[PDB]
């Protein structure tokens, strides 16, 4: 409701911008246009590089580094578009700078953003 | 439990175990009677969207992008499914370029990519049957409107272009064979084109209706059994039984009561009407209406025997509708797709309820389409 | 790149087409006179006789390598074009494709 | 309110679906993006042809058509989107069909929809 | 009166005389300090628009095309406008081109199309000046991210790709003289860029800042003046006035207040940085937000005195806002865009009440851009 | 095609890595050893110390006509390259274009 207040995020519903691990994702949900919460939806291609944050998980009080690589090769999916900055950085910080389109390493070159994948990359502690 | 609760829970799990996170590229479910794909013409956005959704869940499984008011179609046995588009050089303007894809069921991808020689697409609203492909599947045939009426073949198992045929001031295309379809034309007749051997032959039905009876823009078809259903403004129906040789046309249903008719109730929208073959069963939209304000949405789906013209049920959406279709199941589904509000509403055919929607689908969603492979 | 030459950009009024002229009306959706054969060096008059907008118009390669696009005529006006080469020139309307006709020229 | 409702045309705002002369309007109204009730917007192009429509005058009590030719070479413009049907017609009867995408004749052949604009060709009586 | 009703009744009137309609392709009315540009990214969209407007009226004048993440540009003379956008084959896949035009300011029409070699466009959320054009407007600068830092150099002049320099681990662009510009390095410093006869000489000012300091996105600056404002999360603005030799910073101003800072006030939004050159004034956007919510709209805006650090005034908007800039005539306009409404709001900036907004600008309206050529 | 021979493509555990051979760390967003030089045939290790992705790219024309890519490593990974000629190769991390470094075989 207010946009300036503190993230509260949650652990129950994976297509909802305060999803726990989507505490900076900037875009659209993969897991809403086909694809899942780490996984690219059919046809687009797999960025392997990208922007992280370390992420609150509530359930066991634990944070972990999400590595929010980008499906691209598609328009914007347009469907359960998010934006959110926990520790998002400047630009000229790039590793967590999430205004950068992170299609970089994705088959054939895709560099056109369609949704933003939530996988775990480890531990951030 | 939700779709993204669902998901959660699933991945709360893979976290307690040990279960790592390997980002990988998805496959689409094999295709099934229940697969309904929503093309968005986005109100003439220069580019569009087509959503590809599991019916029996309301969960998309993938999309595709298209150019310029593109044109959709799928192979009855779903062995893919493809499209007409057309692009430029700079956006929306320069160097123009119409083309034909075909995607992979599973993997969505380009198989494909067949450029249509002079940019020859009829760049028009889309009407379901404008274009289609023959029952063989060996072939796209699509409309051409200026400088003069033509159809062009497009060769799926070669990937080529084939020819334009020149046909008669006619619209709309209707596959009844590989080598034949029917065409609704200015002076109200059906024109039955051969373009077999190298070569076009054209022939004109007997003239069916009057230039005041207006046949809509959005007839239902069943490749598989070749019934065209096509109304007119008021919810007259002809129907026909299109074979190669040639159109048998059957009597006229009125699909609505002369006491409905009596109180404005009238066909409105846009995809108005659904044909389900297994069961010969008939849909359209209809809501109380100006006499002209038959693009705006309706809120009733009306159903009917396509032999007796006896009415089965009358529907009601619940929502501002401008689209409908159903799946050739047994037991089919009614899609009711809303382009005011992007969104899909999904129902039981037999007992008129809403099951679920599926929302944030483009601009103006505005076609459907499916599989007729069930039986 | 002209085997004809248009004396006019914008259509003429009716009145002015010289009353001795070869003229080809249009009403009810049609060229009244489908088929019109003259000579080389003559010029045709086309006039529309409703309110429905209607023009001339050749596809690329018929009147010469581009296509070419008379303007477009309301109630009353005309267009004029003369075929200064013998031949066969098919012509359509540009918004409505069901309107054509032809200027056979010796 | 009621889009089932007859149409109700006015002669006080260009820029209202319900202008009157765009009785028979589909797309966007051209005054909206840089043109006019009657012209295009700098960089797009004047088709020449289109779909046409008599529509009735309040203010006069006369009809006149409208050749509603389109403003192309843009992408829609997405401003003052309308659509309206008066005695709008099927596609085998093109004169009268507004679906169509009327850009033919613009300069350097645009085909892509940007607006349309409400000329009168004349009195339709 | 409003603006449909002003062309109704016009209309109304050449009806009432002879006046025929002769449909024509406009001219926008001559660049002014007035004029606004509302470049549109649309979250991402393939293709996108920007739309110019006159300020003093809040009319739209015209529209451009452009595809993924362009940037904009206007020479403050305003002899003319430009933007860097990338196209693809297929809509949003296949061979890439990114490429340079430059629009007559007042036909609108692409007199250059610049393709730029090895697709080096930087695709990122447009910020104001990581593009930038020289100040005698003969060439445009554009940054390069992946594989290495790089700046191009575009010849408007003789219209074509100059080549690319090869710079620090720097971003944005700010240019002193037709061959020199500065970048904000990672390592806290500026990089003072010379590429004048065929190469490149690198240098690095002084760091201004720490680790701890992090400078915001937007910063606003001046071509004409050199002036160069920019916050970090909690307002404080660092300043420096370029000039070719070098950069000469000043001291930094807090924007907000002890007492503010004390109660969550906080910089946030798009484009938050305003700089009026002929007065000399400063506008930011701030609202009370959480630490992390940089990104969230704003509804206030503070003016300052670029010199003293002293408040002028706290003007409050009345909408969730994202980006602002002001026009640099004497009596400046404040512009307030919102992508979430897709509205523009206008502003007196000396008293700070809404005189006219501008509505329906693409899907997410947010960069601002004027001409500085009032005097 | 390569002047390279990657063994794996998937990045390998730091404990699997030869305790006896070349070492290029990684932390704090920097290859630990910036320059390091071996000779035309040798195997150069890189292992990253935090959870920061990382890896190792070369553009095109460096390690061959086409550019290169090594896959991502995360804390505790290595990836491994054989330089199999002579000759001074410079290469960074594909998302952090700031962080470079250099493999001189001889
Ligand atoms: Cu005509
Ligand atoms: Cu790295």
């Amino acid at each position: 409701v207010d946009p300036r207040a503190k993230w509260q995020p949650q652990d129950n519903d994976i297509q909802a911008c305060d999803y726990w691990r989507h505490c900076s994702i900037d875009g659209n949900i993969c897991d809403c246009s086909g694809g899942s919460l780490t996984n690219c939806p059919p046809g687009t291609k797999l960025a392997t590089a990208s922007w992280v944050a370390s992420c609150y998980n509530p359930t066991d009080g634990q944070s972990y580094l999400i590595a929010y690589r980008d499906c691209c090769g598609y328009n914007v999916s347009g469907r359960c578009p998010c934006l959110n900055t926990e520790g998002e950085l400047p630009v000229y910080r790039p590793e967590f700078a999430n205004d950068i389109i992170w299609c970089f390493g994705a088959e054939d070159d895709a560099m056109t953003y369609h949704c933003t994948i939530s996988p775990i990359v480890g531990k951030a502690s | 439990q939700t779709e993204g609760q669902r998901g959660a829970a699933e991945a709360a799990a893979a976290l307690a175990a040990g279960e790592a996170d390997e980002p990988v590229i998805l496959e689409a479910p094999a295709p099934d009677a229940r697969r309904v794909y929503i093309q968005d013409p986005a109100h003439f956005a220069a580019i569009t969207q087509q959503f590809v959704i599991d019916g029996s869940t309301g969960r998309i499984l993938g999309m595709t992008d298209g150019g310029f008011l593109p044109h959709p179609v799928a192979a009855e046995d779903g062995s893919f499914f493809a499209q007409a588009s057309t692009v430029f050089e700079r956006i929306a303007r320069g160097k123009r370029t119409d083309y034909v894809e075909v995607f992979d069921p599973v993997t969505f991808l380009p198989i494909a990519d067949i450029e249509l020689p002079d940019a020859p697409r009829f760049l028009v609203g889309t009407y379901q049957w404008m274009n289609a492909l023959t029952p063989d599947n060996k072939n796209l045939l699509f409309y051409q409107f200026s400088p003069a009426p033509a159809v062009g073949v497009v060769d799926l198992e070669g990937k080529t272009f084939d020819r334009m045929l020149d046909v008669p001031d006619c619209y709309h295309i209707f596959p009844a064979s590989p080598t034949v379809f029917y065409m609704n034309c200015r002076d109200g007749s059906l024109a039955r084109v051969d373009f077999a051997d190298g070569e076009t032959k054209v022939t004109n039905t007997e003239v069916f209706h009057t230039e005041d009876e207006l046949l809509i823009n959005h007839p239902a078809f069943s490749l598989r059994s070749g019934r065209l259903v096509w109304p007119t403004y008021t919810g007259k129906i002809f129907q026909a039984d299109l074979t190669a040789e040639g159109a048998t046309f059957r009597a006229p249903i009125e699909a609505l009561t002369e006491a409905e008719r009596a109180d404005d109730w009238r066909p409105g929208g846009w995809q108005q009407t659904a044909y389900h073959r297994q069961s010969d069963r008939i849909y359209l939209l209809v809501d109380q209406r100006d006499e002209w304000k038959h693009k705006a949405a309706s809120r009733f789906v009306v159903v009917l025997n396509a032999e007796t013209g006896e009415r089965i049920n009358k529907i009601e959406l619940g929502h501002e509708i401008d689209s409908i279709n159903v799946s050739q199941d047994a037991e089919p589904l009614l899609y009711a797709l809303s382009a005011g509000t992007q969104t899909l509403h999904i129902y039981d055919a037999a007992t008129g309820e809403e099951l679920r929607s599926v929302d944030q689908l483009g601009r103006g969603p505005q076609i459907i389409t499916t599989h007729d492979m069930d039986s | 790149q002209d085997k004809i030459t248009v004396t006019s950009e914008k259509p003429v009024a009716a009145a002015d087409v010289p009353a001795d002229a070869v003229v080809v009306g249009i009403e009810k959706m049609k060229y009244l006179t489908p088929e019109v054969t003259i000579k080389a060096g003559e010029t045709v008059y086309w006039v529309n006789g409703e309110v429905m907008p209607h023009n001339v118009a050749f596809k690329k390669g018929i009147v010469g390598e581009d296509a070419f696009r008379g303007e477009m005529m309301t109630k009353d006006q005309a267009y004029a074009i003369t075929f200064n080469e013998a031949g066969s020139y098919d012509y359509f309307c540009t918004p409505h494709p069901f309107m054509r006709g032809k200027v056979i020229v010796e």
